[PDB]
């Protein structure tokens, strides 16, 4: 999951 | 369960998956940017009743050429931006199926590896990726803007995990001791  | 390309009409159907605490809800334009640029790599898993029970978003790229002399430069590779499977549908091979399809695309594209960021507290995902041949390459300090368990922590580290693809014949892009190598978020580029 990439950071927001 | 049937796997198929994401389409924009699916945007209102991701809610159940995105209730998961390790699944980010990105902005609309973000999903749509992956759809525009890498539509073959944005795949959804749907059950017999039409519900979306998982999805994966990926991309192919290298670091911008201006960084070609950095030790943190990334060559041509595939990146897993997000993967998620609804909690009622786990341990049925959906995650692996979505990942294997992205790996097949990376292999056909001569990617050097597939990589991803994972919260260091996300032990389920870490165990999942390790079982498929991914290993920690480095720790990105403070990569995540909040912590998954401790609200007093202002951030959480990421493991940058990698699975080698067949182009990496010398395995020069993976490490045995990756948890010991720390970088700052400033060396992650867009
Ligand atoms: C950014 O997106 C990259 S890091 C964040 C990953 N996403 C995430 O954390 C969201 C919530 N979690 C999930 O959606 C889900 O738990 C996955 C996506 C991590 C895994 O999905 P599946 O449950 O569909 O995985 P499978 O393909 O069924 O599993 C294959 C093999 O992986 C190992 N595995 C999976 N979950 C495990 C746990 N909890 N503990 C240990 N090992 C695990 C197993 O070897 C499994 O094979 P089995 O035959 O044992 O099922």
């Amino acid at each position: 999951m990439d950071e927001l | 369960v049937t796997v198929r390309r994401f389409r924009p009409e699916d945007l209102n159907k991701l809610a159940k998956c995105n209730l998961d605490p390790f699944t980010e809800t990105y902005e609309l334009g973000f999903y749509l940017q992956y759809y525009a640029k890498w539509p073959s790599l944005f795949q959804v898993a749907e059950d017999q009743h039409g519900n979306i029970i998982g999805y994966i978003m990926g991309k192919l790229e290298s670091s911008p050429d201006v960084y070609r002399f950095s030790p943190h430069y990334l060559p041509w590779h595939a990146h897993i931006t997000a993967v998620t499977v609804a909690p009622e549908a786990r341990r049925m091979g959906i995650g692996r199926l979505l990942t294997e399809q992205l790996e097949a695309a990376a292999d056909a594209a001569d990617a050097w590896f597939v990589d991803l960021f994972v919260r260091t507290t996300n032990h389920k995902a870490i165990a999942f990726y390790k079982s498929m041949g991914y290993s920690v390459y480095r720790v990105v300090k403070d990569y995540y803007g909040d912590h998954s368990a401790d609200p007093s922590r202002s951030s959480e580290d990421a493991y940058d995990m990698r699975k080698p693809m067949k182009r990496d014949v010398k395995r020069e892009h993976i490490r045995e001791d990756g948890e010991k190598h720390e970088v700052d978020p400033s060396v992650v580029w867009h």
